[PDB]
């Protein structure tokens, strides 16, 4: 019944994945021990779409947690929710990737991905009818960037019809936590655009910006950022997890958010994002959520949407709400702000509403957006790439794993072609 | 996630006196050798309630190897690891490499193989030596040739001690430094350097130790090596293993010479009268007054800068700190590496040595930097060698060992070929 | 429904604005916590015209509190009513204006006004139909004078049809609290006369004069002066806040009080203003209020009305009262005192009466007046301007922010032209 | 809202002995250095329950910098802030500027940069010095040149101490005063002046201290500087920041020389027998008997007068007080600035020093005045310099440092060009 096999790769992908299971397990009322204790029976209706039934009324997620550093699994295993996962899914090597794309893609992960592919086959064949593969990885480093795109190639090869969903956390020069960022990013997106059908471009710079301005946090840890990214993952799959007045599958999001097959790089958002002080001074009405959704500063990517135009956007709402006020707000945000929407598409908005809000909150919304302004993330990464590639710095560490210089050239051409096509429809 | 160490010469073993003092202190390991997964990187469990280092001390002179055998750390060190010679290399690169070198490498290189098979997660190596005497210079270049051909793929962390620009303990060591660098260029994967008058100057100005001995120096040197390997020994927000240093700091396979520094270097009484955050300690580590070598960074450029932090340090304020470093124009990176920054965070803070000189702080930085500022030290070190080499000063000792005019010329042109790369990448 | 977005700028504008919310919140029976506890349901009828409905029966004012000194917001936040405001509206810089018109208009406030304009758009688009912008600022200093007129220019640019209401507190030489008063005043009114449609010229010298003569206060603090200025703000908007026998909108006041577009500089008044001793020795009848309204000494500006003539006056009454006695008093004050009223206008009076008096008082009135005598406030400021401008003292501190000497010349010409036109119709 | 201070010379550090005594007293900060937002202007928090000033003490002679290191305020001051020299400038403007000045500015100017980056709300500067010795004159003009070019846009509050008209501690200081003013004219944004026999005369007449020492003088001098910065440290009816003084008192960019005064200067026994209100203390501050310099205001005119009050003072009575000042004809403003008045009110009153000389009062005034009365002090100070300069008296010491006939002539004509502005604006 439209099942979803979940993949986690890299330290960042395991961290956002670890917190992701923390959030939705509380939405379904699942104990850390895995036993179901939810109040409403609707939580147990579509529990199969992320869990498997086990004896003693126990459940286990279909989470294939991949890495090359064993320390990441120990943190997840020792966490508040490590005990719910199957111990067999923890496939992990001994030596880390060392922030090399070619290691995870050719030497380190290439021997390990064959063992991981058997577990993907185990969880898939146990399904009734899987819809897509929800993958979480960062383009920074070697594990998520190199081994992750290799794993995407094999799953896309065996499953050329399912929905290859990815959440590519790609940083900016404003937060440069690794010198080998452009080679890891430029080579990873060379494989993603050819294979995947969804690419949620999330940036750490934008994620820190949410914590100061609208969330108003003094000390935003990575766990606070993981809570925000988990909210977007739970929002896009809320239609196919609970009853709703308009249930849009991930395929039904992909059909509307992808006007051409390469233009599938998105920019997520979430609301209400209120501070502790601004809780009582804010109305829960629908127009207040919509202005926060389309707010240019409340995007989870470094590219401001005002610098370009939306090809097509989606707004997956949650909780009880009138459809008429939703339709007016979806109508009004394209009338007055028509400069930020291409007019050769007549209606650039997709709507959806579930009858179950998040736990603790009365109403909520989740934004998807394929903007022409997103190309500047690829433009600045190309500037960093060509800055280091013009003198060939740090390329010899990729030649040791058999990777040739032409593969960097083919990635840069496919990268620069992606920048030109968003500039076409701007 | 293991890494076995060797210690050559008087400088190497004297580092091991204090460097292992703080390793065993950090894991609660008493000198007796007993009190989960943190100490496995540098300590193997022996049966029940006992630990042994993965350490090897080699020194051809028997002067100080036996001092550990009769010191306070008798029970901790396995006595067969404490290898000793019979006679001294005596400040001759050739004597520690050919005559006295070739009689004991058969013991220690095969013994280093024994620790390799005893281990499973051997990441690389970290050797300790100096370019002053023949032990640290001759025996290491001999052993590095036989260790490189044995394994090759594994990494090697070379923590050398230069002779200072004008301060110096001997006269012949320019011959030692230029000859050992001729072989160390093609073998060592990472070459970390230390200077004598710089560390004297750092603790005098910042730590306020007007009369330090060598045991005061080796406390913070071990803290520098302990900082880079703390990510392997403990968990953090963004851990970095030994393999990151080869991929992040070595843009070309020949320029593999970082520069180490440490901050906050603050005494006990000044800690109360000074607030410590990531911003001021970050700027403190880049200034010339705190660099471990007598070279000013403004003359050159930073090719890369790996910032390894410790203690309770959040990950959002470091991004603000490095932003101030990038906009400050007194220090400037090369255009070919604009994102010349790597961050590493460890939750476990540094530990204070009992009876030492450093003070306990809630956070600390151990910044590694690959730059062209070391080319000035190579030039003045190569320049002073030319006056002695022109008059054939102290040549009759080396050629009496067996060498000739040839390899001195190979060592000279190799240094010019090394400096040919630094002026090339300095563009 | 004729909504009003409120602006507060400068220390004085924030002080009179802070006390202004204190008064009307008690008229509507609003707690400091924001919860409604009023007795009469008519208070909750037009509560939207200054507040927004929130969850838990809570309300929040549409108060955009602007400044360049953060200490002013801390006093308002720590005040008796700081907790009712939205924490997001507090837009404020770090460094004060330093009593420089050019700083707030070009350098200090010019970067901050762009952030403030987004909040004006937030409160405006949430409205159903806004009528006008009620701004409070002093022409003394740099914040209210410089940044305030800049903010008025942008709002007037985007909203060229709404009612730009301002309360310009302008001092006299009798109370010269700052040496840079004429440059701040002469440059501010250069922008106000071209853009705004209401300018309530209030003077501190007249405000202190009320406390001694008719109020009989020993130690008049600034808070006592803020209570008087708040009474005038609540009086002019009383028609569009409660039911009344004659409801005059602010546009319906502007149409009668502005015979020519530049002649929109007014002079407010309020009654009954009785001391503690003279409470029982005064009748609450309507003719007693009217003689106190048109009293030459009971004006809130330094210019006496007897030195000129009224072009047009308004009297917004409050509380239950017969219309006939109001019409006779409006009739009698132009028959015998016809010298103080221009006769080329046949009827110079506007009347209005609400069916809800102020809290605690049985009856009340509020006066507006556009007099030809008001030009002496502009004349004396021009004398102070030309006294300091003849040798160009303290002008070099304005050149640092790019302001040129010709802008002082253009302000002085527009200032002197304003003096000549009131002299025409005198 | 921060402002970092520096203290040059014997007069500057002696001011800092008493000036910081009352700053830490006003915020409840004991000499130990511990007991919310008021003390952040002049005290930074260090970790937990400890404070450190944003203070720097520099004096080329080591005589009195170490006196603070062994005095009672040892724990409050961070010991690295207490910078000291090695030898004395010795009443020579040139020696503190070129020979001994140029060996320590590299330490202190870069250290002043350290406090700048440690701060965020740095409003400006406030230096403390005197024109008597070479330290306060030579080193400040050297440092002001390098601090002005470093920042420029920030303000600088110069609290100088003149030599008195006939009283004087030395003979050569007319050379110091005329040379340091040649450079201070184009750099200092505000130049507050103090005289020696005037403050001796004020406490003798009003405070009834017949035998004062220098520590009695510096109590009220710190009270004057504490009064202008109290608006930044506390809230009031009409606060004034540091930027108001540049905009209100400097009509032209060269005439930037205010005059400070303070009232009520009343003893403990006279406070009970005298009522204090705003009227009498206002008139008391304008008379020549209470001005801090030996210049009568009736000879000249007040260009501007900034009245900074403290304690419980309502805002309506001050308007009555300044009205009496405007109608009184013994003191008269210039026609070009008729509204020459600025009011500042602070609710927190002044604090009494334990064991001092001043008495606690519920209200106080610290009036600053820019006027042409200082031109008389410039003329008599310039006149007495001409007799020594004509005979080349004490010239062989300065030119022996490196100077020549030239800059003395530039200092002379610069003073005449300064006085050319005062006679111009006196019209
Ligand atoms: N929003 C979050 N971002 C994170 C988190 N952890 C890391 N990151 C960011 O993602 C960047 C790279 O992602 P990873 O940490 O997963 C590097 P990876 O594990 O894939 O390679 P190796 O660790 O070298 O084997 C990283 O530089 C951070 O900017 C996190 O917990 N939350
Ligand atoms: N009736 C009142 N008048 C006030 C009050 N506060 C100040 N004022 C008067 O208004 C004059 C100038 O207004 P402001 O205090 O707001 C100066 P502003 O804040 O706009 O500039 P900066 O403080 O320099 O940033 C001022 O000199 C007073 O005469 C008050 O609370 N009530
Ligand atoms: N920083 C530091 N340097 C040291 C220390 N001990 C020795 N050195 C330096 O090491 C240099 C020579 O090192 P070695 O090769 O070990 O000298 P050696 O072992 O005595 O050689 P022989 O004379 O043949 O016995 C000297 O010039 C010293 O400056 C130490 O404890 N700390
Ligand atoms: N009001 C006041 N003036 C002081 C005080 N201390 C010193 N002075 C004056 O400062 C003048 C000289 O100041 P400095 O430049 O600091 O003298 P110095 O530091 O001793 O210079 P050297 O002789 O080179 O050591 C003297 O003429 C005094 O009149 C003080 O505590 N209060």
């Amino acid at each position: 019944m439209r099942e979803i096999v979940h993949i986690q790769a890299g330290q960042c992908g395991n961290q956002i994945g670890a917190k992701f299971w923390e959030v939705i397990s509380d939405e379904h009322g699942i104990d850390p021990t895995g036993s179901y204790h939810g109040d409403s029976d609707l939580q147990l209706e579509r529990i199969n779409v992320y869990y498997n039934e086990a004896a003693g009324n126990k459940y286990v997620p279909r989470a294939i947690l991949v890495d090359l550093e064993p320390g990441t699994m120990d943190s997840v295993r020792s966490g508040p929710f490590g005990q719910i996962f199957r111990p067999d899914n923890f496939v992990f090597g001994q030596s880390g990737a060392g922030n090399n794309w070619a290691k995870g893609h050719y030497t380190e992960g290439a021997e390990l991905v064959d063992s991981v592919l058997d577990v993907v086959r185990k969880e898939s064949e146990s399904c009734d009818c899987l819809q897509g593969f929800q993958l979480t990885h960062s383009l920074g480093g070697g594990t998520g960037s190199g081994m992750g795109t290799l794993l995407i190639s094999k799953i896309r090869e065996e499953y050329p019809d399912r929905i290859m969903n990815t959440f590519s956390v790609m940083p900016s020069p404003k937060v440069s936590d690794t010198v080998v960022e452009p080679y890891n990013a430029t080579l990873s997106v060379h494989q993603l655009v050819e294979n995947t059908d969804e690419t949620y471009s999330i940036d750490n710079e934008a994620l820190y910006d949410i914590c100061f301005r609208t969330l108003k946090l003094t000390t935003p840890t990575y766990g606070d950022l993981n809570h925000l990214v988990s909210a977007t993952m739970s929002g896009v799959t809320t239609c196919l997890r609970f009853p709703g007045q308009l249930n849009a599958d991930l395929r039904k999001l992909a059909v509307n958010m992808v006007p051409f097959p390469r233009l599938h790089f998105f920019m997520p958002g979430f609301a209400p994002l209120t501070s502790r002080g601004s809780q009582q001074y804010r109305a829960l009405t629908v127009p207040e959520l919509t202005q926060q959704m389309f707010d240019s500063k409340n995007m989870m990517a470094a590219c401001d949407p005002r610098h370009g135009r939306y090809l097509t956007v989606a707004a997956i709402f949650r909780g009880r709400m009138s459809m008429k006020e939703v339709d007016e707000q979806m109508l009004n945000v394209q009338n007055k702000n028509s400069s930020y929407f291409v007019e050769w598409i007549p209606n650039n908005v997709k709507t959806a509403v579930c009858d179950i809000p998040p736990r603790g909150l009365k109403m909520s919304a989740t934004f998807i957006g394929n903007s022409t302004a997103i190309q500047e993330l690829f433009k600045r990464i190309s500037e960093q790439f060509t800055a280091m590639f013009r003198r060939k710095a740090f390329l010899h560490w990729y030649t040791g794993e058999g990777m040739d210089e032409m593969e960097f050239t083919e990635a840069e051409s496919n990268m620069n072609d992606l920048v030109s096509e968003y500039q076409q429809y701007q | 996630r293991e890494c076995i160490s060797i210690h050559v010469g008087q400088a190497g073993v004297q580092i091991g006196n204090a460097c292992w003092e703080l390793y065993c202190l950090e894991h609660g390991i008493q000198p007796d050798g007993q009190m989960d997964d943190s100490f496995n990187t540098f300590f193997s469990e022996t049966g029940a309630g006992k630990h042994v280092p993965r350490a090897v001390f080699v020194d051809l002179e028997p002067t100080v190897i036996d001092e550990v055998r009769t010191g306070t750390y008798r029970q901790l060190f396995h006595p067969e690891q404490l290898i000793t010679g019979k006679e001294d290399a005596a400040n001759n690169y050739a004597r520690g490499h050919y005559t006295i070198g070739k009689e004991i490498i058969d013991l220690v290189l095969d013994r280093i193989r024994k620790l390799a098979d005893q281990c499973t997660g051997l990441q690389g190596f970290l050797v300790f030596h100096s370019f002053g005497g023949g032990t640290g210079s001759g025996f290491t270049s001999l052993l590095m040739e036989r260790l490189s051909v044995d394994y090759g793929k594994k990494s090697k962390l070379e923590f050398s001690i230069y002779p200072a620009p004008q301060v110096s303990t001997a006269v012949v060591e320019p011959y030692n430094s230029i000859l050992t660098t001729h072989t160390t260029l093609e073998h060592s994967d990472c070459a970390f350097m230390v200077d004598n008058e710089a560390i004297y100057d750092i603790c005098r100005r910042n730590l306020d130790i007007e009369r330090p001995t060598y045991t005061n120096l080796n406390r913070l040197i071990g803290q520098i090596v302990s900082s880079i390997t703390a990510s392997l020994r403990f968990d953090g927000a963004l851990n970095v293993d030994l393999t990151e240093f080869q991929t992040n700091l070595v843009p070309y396979p020949r320029i593999h010479f970082p520069l180490a520094t440490y901050a906050p270097v603050i005494s006990a009484e000044k800690a109360y009268h000074e607030q410590l955050s990531v911003a001021e300690i970050t700027n403190a580590c880049f200034e010339p007054a705190n660099q471990m070598v007598k070279c000013d960074p403004r003359h050159g450029k930073y090719m890369a800068c790996c910032l390894l932090y410790r203690g309770d340090v959040v990950p959002k304020d470091v991004n603000a700190a490095i932003a101030t470093i990038k906009t400050k124009r007194t220090i400037q990176f090369v255009d070919w590496c604009p994102t010349g920054f790597k961050v590493g965070i460890n939750y476990q803070p540094p530990t204070v040595v009992p009876g030492g000189d450093l003070a306990k702080v809630q956070r600390a930085v151990c910044m590694l930097s690959n730059t062209t500022a070391i080319a000035e030290a190579w030039a003045r070190l190569d320049h002073k060698f030319d006056l002695m080499y022109a008059k054939r000063a102290f040549v009759h000792w080396y050629v009496g060992e067996g060498m000739e005019e040839g390899e001195f010329s190979e060592a000279r042109e190799d240094m010019a070929a090394l400096e040919k790369d630094y002026e090339e990448v300095g563009v």
